[PDB]
């Protein structure tokens, strides 16, 4: 993996053109993380 | 040293989970291509990820964080889709997990959108799809995506399209 910005820990990625968007982040340490919940799904058909 | 313990769904953080996992859909600019169409999910089950030395490496990596950060580790819960997600309940996070051609260079990515990370979990843009009908709209096969406790620290902010 690259390096976090120097002085910084993360990066976070700011929606600027699609106004609906959220977030999204982005970590260069796995040791940043903790998977606590899996979710098993399905995606549905609209109607 | 990974155990799963089946939440209930009459459980309360079952349903704050599933909450979070629903209202995060929405629109993508690809018009489905690589997550599929929908706007909805059936949630099949929610198990809770079980790794003491897991824990402890998370737990000992947020201090740190916090320490150089005015005891802040900027905690977020966030989503992530891989087609790793069975080594990563196992193993943990590491290199290996990250997406090297990211917008923001080699690293983990997370999405607050639930329908962001599922556009990952059969790969970088969908792949081929769900592997049995080749389908990255696929209506019938399981999926599965991790909620993660995130430690963000100090965060460079990218203004991006
Ligand atoms: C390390 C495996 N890999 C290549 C298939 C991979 C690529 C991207 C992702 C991924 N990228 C995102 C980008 C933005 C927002 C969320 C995600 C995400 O959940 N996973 C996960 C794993
Ligand atoms: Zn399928």
């Amino acid at each position: 993996m690259a390096h976090s910005p120097p002085g910084h820990h993360s990066v976070t990625g700011r929606p600027s053109v699609n106004g609906l968007a959220l977030a999204e982040y982005v970590i260069y340490r796995g040791e940043q993380a903790y998977p606590e919940y899996l979710i098993t799904y399905q995606i549905m058909r609209p109607e | 040293g990974t155990i799963l313990i089946d939440l209930s769904p009459d459980d309360k953080e079952f349903q704050s989970v599933e909450e979070e996992m629903q209202s995060t859909v929405r629109e993508h600019r690809d018009g489905g291509h690589a997550g599929g169409i929908f706007n909805r999910y059936n949630i099949l089950k929610i198990q809770k990820v079980c790794n003491k030395k897991l824990w402890e490496r998370y737990t000992h990596r947020r201090k740190e964080v916090s320490e150089e950060n005015h005891n802040h580790a900027n905690e977020r819960m966030l989503f992530h889709g891989s087609p790793f997600v069975n080594a990563i309940i196992h193993k943990g996070f590491d290199e290996r997990h990250a997406y090297i051609g990211g917008m923001f260079g080699a690293g983990i990515y997370f999405a607050e959108n639930s329908s962001k990370s599922n556009q990952y979990v059969y790969g970088i843009g969908g792949g081929t799809g769900c592997p049995v009908h080749k389908d990255r709209s696929c209506y019938i096969c399981h999926r599965q995506l991790l909620f993660c406790r995130v430690t963000l620290g100090k965060s460079f902010l990218q203004f991006s399209a």
